[PDB]
């Protein structure tokens, strides 16, 4: 969640040489997932990331190939 | 009297006879042009020069009036030709706008009420933000069901995607935030275990710090009266003498190009029509000069939000100051001759292509 | 500018002119007071004498230029009437008004589709000319500089509307006091503002002549005083007031006995000196009051005296009779609001726009020989401020809402002063809230206090049907009103002389059984009024009762206050009562609408019309629940075969709109031929009663609960298939069958005749003539009707016009009606 | 009309209403739409024991003027005289 993004930050800003790989998920992935939806909050913390380089962006739940991935 | 009260700060007025248009439009003109002088002087430059090294401007409304004098400046012998041209329009504007609709007393079971639920003080500008436009209109036009032609209100600054300014008369935007009070959801309520289609929508409202319905059909009738006295004053914009492309606030075209009489235009904007911020701002341009009134509250900071990502820099060139995340500049940004004056802001098609 | 304010020279030898100049006239020309004085050098203490001969004749000549524009003339009497010139309310002079004393609220504000009114404070700039002309007269005599207003007030006229832009007003003023008091003359003015030949407010002002005055021959006083009430119990009072000759009868043979009067009357006195008058006259109706609480006319007081030492008939009135006082306290105030205001550093633009051109106000040299403390600010730039602080925060800054408003110049006010302004509730007069206020300076010294009449907020009262009734039903308030008292004994004294019970006591114990009993006189008359009573429609009701009858008994099973014929009349004693001591309490706003539901009309038509008295109200309630018992047929057990069922469609089916429902219970009573029917539309789609045979209603609870547990020319014969099965389904059971339930169909408990149904359409013009003889001809004032009354029928406001005639037709016919419409040209002429 | 001629007509149509009460439904929604819309009332007092109209006038408020309301900012009262008595009586606590 957007909370959950907000720590991963903010470990990545106490630790800004460590490489912190974020793999954000929506609540549409299979397994134990949340209720959130998979755009909105990248929608809102994107920038807030992408202040960080040490940060690596990897989006999953609900891929399947590189059509729908590109 | 201004420079009594600058002078002697204690023989000031109130700041609610401050805050009324006849006295604000003309002295929001005089810090702006204020700022753009200092901006010219520290760095040596007439405003013909400083003007020629923009590829624009444009304003928010009233700044419109500023926008189009700076882009005729020339010569420092001359720039006072135009400050006069400015404050000249924005004193008729405040003047005939306060004419055609007066504040007057508002019950105080409104007020009471409004400070209760933890609103502004009612005024005629009522800014959202969280929803779209299209939801906004929805609620704008079933509160309008009711009200009389003369008491409706209208979205009249659409300032971003989910940012709105809706105008009016006082008593009809509190009975539209009545409506809005029966559709929000408290901040703390936790929708965190709700799934995300079914959560309730939390969206912002509040008053803003004016005195007048601009952009209103209320305002309306103190349009001839402006351009009969911007006449009779003989202040006039001929497209030949703007040398730098001014862009409209309604459609974001260059007034130069438009045939008519630009500064009936300029009033009809600040007037009657809404403004459009993104339309106006879709210019393309590395860096924005903010010589606007707010600090780092004012419109610099609010296009920035509207265009980050875009790789642009907005610097608020009235204030001096410190930003932490350092994601838009402050007035040190401009005269700064080392490499920390030039910075840019991310691209991030291209950063992570 | 620099213009000439004061000249000093020898006029003559001897006498020294002061000429002190006015600059701000009413034309622009200075206005000269010539001021003269004798230079006597042979007193060389004291050479300079004034001549006191015409100084108030050239001080009242200076003020006539300033403030009348008509030639100078002292010489007329003050008795007469004075009548100023037409004035017409501009936009312009509206906004320089609110400008200059600082009002802000939105009703005097030019705004698109609304016409801009005038605050009540622009009585005075109205009416100034004709109220000030009253202190001129040469025999009202007085130094115009000394002169001191002491207080002013507004008073809208009742029914009228508030002033508006576009309006042409006139005005009138007359004296009504002028008396000389030890320390001053006092003048009482009274001045009147018409629109359109009506009157639409009165304007009050008092003014002070301060000085000594001894020429009593040209004062008068005229009082109006308070009504007194008086309560006639024995021969020995009827014999004390026939003994004074002031106490007039129309007709000399009423028999007082019994009886309220209440005297109106009004003193008029001319002084002979200080203390005695040189004429007394004493005057007003008498009027008694009747069974409906009303006031009618039956005689006149009169009383003239040449010299006297005082009013006897006023105090042989405080000593024997009560003061009626229109203004009642709340228990505690209500603190409104501490406001602050400030006076202007200028008094000219207020003098400019009210035309008050005193020159104590705006000029240093005339306010210094006044003897003041400076340049004054007119007190009514204050009484018009703090009124705008009223408007504002006691009536939420809505004009119309102030009604009256009164102030108290008690201390002077200076330029560029800080005020603080205390409102607060304390009060009601006839549906109007009491507003006081004071207003402090800055030492803490009090310069202006008043009083203000605001009007509530619309208001409407719905008195509640039948359902609701409990033991103990207003006893509390039966406890502590007097009002509620009276109400409850009237009741309960008619209904013990005449049926023999006492309705206090089934509403406080509520008993099981009640029995009547007929030994003695008295009981054969309470078993007369019994046998009288008929359901025409010729059945006895109470037929068993006849001359050998020694006893009767009511009864029941968990009480009597349960039965129609006893729930009814406490319900609407209970109601009255409680509306009577709101009356008592000046808390019934003068024009609200009211409305009853089922028998809430008595009680509201006896609240708020008073269209019938306590006695004549409690027997229709008490014969129409009685027609009602015997108006469905009982076995022998009293449990008949109708009923009430309580629906609500939105339970059903959240589809299912009224007149989904009206469509079911048509068919359902249509296919099946029982009698049922929409008694009563309460909420929509939310609550709704049906009234018929209690088997016709298991029916339609059965249909709506097919239709509740499915989803439900062809839509009626579908319809017609659900009917018959539920149909017999009901039917098999005894007649005195029971009524269960829906998912949304409740019936009601106790309920067995189908009121508000075409079924009791038979036994209706019987009824209509028993009220007759019941609501009396006189006793029905339409003031108190028109416009007010929502009459169950025909649910629009009451009015007596040939639309509402014709509406009553549509719903049900009645052969007078038609002859009223047909006719209804001849009642026009 | 001249007044007596009023009163005549007044007086014979009050008695036709109430003669005829009994006898036709109870039309409420309607005459609660009179007076909450035509009037715009802003205090509903209901007299009586229990708070059964006053009830009435809450739901139909809440189900067909939310809007309505809001819109005018009318801020509606409803007052039944065995419980809102402070309110009706202008007593407010200490
Ligand atoms: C069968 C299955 C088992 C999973 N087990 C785990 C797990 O043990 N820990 C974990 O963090 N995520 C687990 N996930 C979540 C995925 O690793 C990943 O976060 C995401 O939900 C995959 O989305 P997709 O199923 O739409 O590709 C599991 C997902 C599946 C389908």
């Amino acid at each position: 969640s957007i909370d959950a993004i907000s720590q991963v930050i903010n470990i990545a800003k106490a630790h800004p040489n460590f490489p912190i790989a974020l793999q954000w998920t929506g609540g549409r992935g299979g397994g134990h997932h949340s209720f959130e939806d998979a755009h909105t909050p990248m929608l809102q913390m994107y920038s807030k990331i992408r202040r960080h380089p040490n940060i690596m962006l990897i989006f999953g739940s609900g891929f399947g190939s590189a059509d729908d991935t590109y | 009297n201004i420079l009594e009260w600058l002078e002697n700060p204690s023989n000031t007025p109130d700041k609610d006879y401050l805050l009324s248009i006849p006295i604000s439009c003309p002295l929001i003109g005089v810090i702006q042009l204020a700022h753009y002088v200092v901006t010219a002087k520290l760095l040596g430059f007439t405003p013909g020069e400083l003007r020629s090294y923009l590829k624009g401007a444009t304003g928010h409304s009233q700044g419109l009036v500023t926008a189009v004098a700076i882009a005729e400046t020339d010569s420092w012998e001359s720039f006072f030709v135009s400050v006069r041209k400015a404050i000249t329009v924005l004193f008729f504007i405040g003047v005939r706008c306060y004419e055609a609709y007066p504040n007057t007393s508002l019950p105080p079971s409104i007020l009471e009420d409004s400070l209760e639920n933890n609103e502004g003080v009612p005024s005629p500008m009522l800014s959202i933000s969280n929803l779209t436009q299209e939801q906004v209109q929805d609620y704008v036009n079933k509160t309008n069901s009711h009200l009389p032609a003369g008491k409706q209100v209208e979205i009249s600054l659409v300032n971003g995607a989910k940012n709105l300014v809706v105008s009016g008369p006082p008593q009809s935007l509190y009975g539209l935030n009545l409506t809005l009070r029966k559709a929000k959801a408290p901040s703390g309520l936790d929708q965190s275990r709700i799934p995300f289609s079914e959560r309730k929508l939390k969206f912002s409202n509040r008053f803003l710090p004016v005195a007048s319905p601009f952009h209103s059909h209320l305002l309306v009738p103190a349009s001839d009266l402006i351009n009969k006295d911007l006449v009779k004053n003989n202040v006039s914009f001929n497209a030949k003498d703007i040398q730098i492309p001014v862009y409209d606030t309604f459609d974001g075209s260059d007034l130069r190009v438009l045939s008519g009489s630009i500064s009936e235009r300029i009033v009809d904007c600040i007037i009657r029509l809404p403004v459009k911020w993104e339309t106006t701002t879709q210019f393309k341009a590395t860096h924005i000069l903010d010589f606007g009134p707010g600090g780092a509250s004012g419109l610099g900071v609010l296009t920035h939000r509207n265009k980050d990502g875009t790789g642009v820099r907005v610097i608020v060139a009235g204030t001096l100051d410190i930003n932490p995340d350092d994601d838009y500049g402050f007035k040190q940004e401009i005269f700064d001759v080392t490499s920390n004056g030039l910075k840019k802001n991310p691209n991030w098609l291209e950063e992570y292509h | 500018e620099l213009k000439p304010t004061v000249i000093l020279k020898l006029l003559k030898e001897n006498i020294i002119q002061m000429e002190m100049i006015e600059n701000r006239t009413m034309d622009g020309k200075p206005v000269s007071l010539p001021l003269l004085y004798n230079f006597n050098p042979d007193n060389g203490f004291a050479p300079i004498s004034e001549v006191m001969e015409d100084r108030n004749q050239r001080i009242k000549e200076m003020y006539w230029k300033l403030w009348i524009d008509e030639p100078f003339n002292l010489d007329f009497d003050p008795r007469d009437v004075i009548k100023g010139k037409d004035f017409e309310i501009t936009a312009k002079e509206v906004y320089d008004f609110t400008h200059a004393v600082g009002n802000n609220c939105e009703d005097f504000v030019s705004r698109p589709d609304r016409t801009m009114l005038a605050p009540m404070d622009f009585a005075i700039v109205v009416g100034w000319r004709a109220i000030i002309k009253a202190i001129f007269p040469n025999t009202v005599d007085g130094d115009l500089l000394k002169l001191v207003h002491l207080s002013n007030g507004y008073k809208m006229i009742p029914g009228a509307k508030p002033l508006q832009v576009g309006d042409v007003v006139s005005t009138t003023a007359v004296i009504e006091s002028v008396v000389n008091q030890p320390t001053g003359k006092i003048v009482d003015v009274v001045g009147t503002l018409s629109r359109n030949g009506k009157p639409v407010m009165e304007v009050t002002s008092s003014f002070f002549y301060r000085g000594n005055y001894t020429d009593f021959e040209n004062t008068f006083q005229k009082t109006v005083e308070p009504v007194y009430q008086m309560h006639i119990k024995t021969s020995k009072d009827i014999a004390v007031l026939r003994s004074k000759e002031w106490f007039q009868l129309d007709d000399e043979d009423f028999d007082l006995l019994n009886k309220t009067l209440t005297f109106e009357t009004e003193t008029e006195v001319t002084f002979k000196n200080a203390n005695i008058f040189s004429s007394v006259k004493c005057f007003g109706p008498i009027k008694v009051e009747l069974p409906t609480k009303e006031t009618v006319e039956i005689g006149i007081v009169d009383y003239e005296a040449g010299a006297s030492h005082g009013n006897p008939v006023v105090d042989f009135l405080k000593r024997n009779g009560s003061t009626l006082e229109q203004k009642v306290n709340l228990e505690n105030p209500i603190p409104i609001a501490v406001l602050d205001s400030y006076t202007p550093s200028t008094n000219e633009p207020y003098a400019r726009v009210s035309g008050d051109l005193n020159p104590i106000h705006v000029s240093r040299h005339f306010a210094s020989y006044a003897n003041l403390p400076g340049t004054i600010t007119h007190g009514m730039f204050s009484s018009a401020s703090v009124r705008a602080l009223i408007e504002n925060w006691a009536a939420d800054s809505v004009s119309s809402r102030v009604r009256g408003y009164t102030c108290q110049f008690v201390d002077m006010v200076l330029p560029n002063t800080a005020l603080k302004t205390s409102i607060q509730h304390v009060g009601m007069i006839n549906g109007r809230k009491l507003i006081k206020f004071e207003t402090r300076n800055e030492d803490d010294v009090v310069v202006l206090t008043g009083e203000a009449e605001i009007e509530q907020p619309v208001t409407t009262f719905v008195f509640t049907g039948q359902g609701s009734q409990e033991q103990g039903m207003g006893m509390d308030l039966y406890k502590t009103s007097k009002a509620a008292q009276d109400v409850w004994n009237r009741a309960d004294n008619h209904f013990k002389d005449t049926y023999g019970f006492s309705i206090l006591d089934i509403v406080i114990n509520n008993p099981v059984n009640l029995t009547i009993h007929f030994g003695g006189e008295k009981g054969k008359r309470i078993r007369e009024n019994y046998s009288a009573m008929i359901f025409e429609t010729t059945e006895k009701i109470f037929k068993e009762i006849n001359e050998h009858s020694t006893s009767y008994t009511f009864r029941s099973e968990k009480g009597l206050l349960s039965a129609t014929q006893f729930t009814q009349p406490a319900l609407t004693l209970m109601e009255k009562a409680a509306f009577e001591d709101l009356k008592s309490k000046g808390l019934i706003p003068a024009d609200a609408t009211f409305a009853g539901h089922s028998l809430g009309e008595y009680a509201a038509l006896a609240s708020l019309a008073d269209v019938m008295s306590i006695e004549s109200l409690v027997e229709v309630v008490f014969y129409r629940g009685m027609t009602m018992q015997v108006a469905v047929p009982r076995d022998e057990l009293g449990r008949s075969n109708y009923g009430m069922i309580a629906i609500n469609p939105g339970r059903v089916a959240a589809s299912f709109s009224q007149e989904a429902l009206q469509y079911v219970v048509e068919r359902v009573g249509k296919r099946t031929g029982w009698l049922v029917e929409i008694v009563n539309y309460n909420v929509e789609n939310q609550q709704y009663v049906a009234a018929g045979d209690l088997r016709a209603l298991d029916t339609v609870t059965n249909v709506l609960n097919f239709i509740k547990l499915q989803k439900i020319e062809e839509v009626e014969g579908h319809l017609f298939e659900i009917i018959d099965e539920a149909s017999k389904k009901s039917a098999v059971k005894p007649r005195p069958l029971k009524l269960e339930r829906g998912f949304a169909c409740i019936p009601l408990v106790g309920i067995s005749v189908p009121f508000h149904s075409t079924y009791l359409m038979n036994g209706v013009k019987p009824f209509k003539s028993f009220l007759k003889k019941n609501i009396i001809k006189e006793n029905v004032k339409v003031a108190r009707l028109a416009g007010k009354y929502i009459p169950n029928l025909t649910a629009k406001p009451f009015q007596v016009t040939k639309e509402y005639f014709q509406d009553v037709y549509d719903l049900t016919g009645s052969e007078p009606i038609k002859e009223i419409i047909d006719n209804w040209e001849k009642y026009e002429q | 009309m001249k007044p007596e001629v009023e009163q005549e007509l007044a007086h014979i149509l009050l008695t036709e209403l109430l003669a005829y009460q009994f006898a036709s439904p109870v039309r409420w929604i309607e005459t609660q739409d009179v007076f909450l819309k035509d009037f715009n009332t802003e205090r509903v007092v209901e007299i009586g024991p229990s708070p059964t109209l006053a009830g009435m006038a809450q739901r139909t408020l809440k189900n067909k003027y939310e809007s309505y309301d809001a819109a005018l900012s009318l801020h509606r009262e409803i007052l039944c005289y065995s419980k809102d008595a402070k309110e009706i009586y202008y007593t407010p606590d200490p």
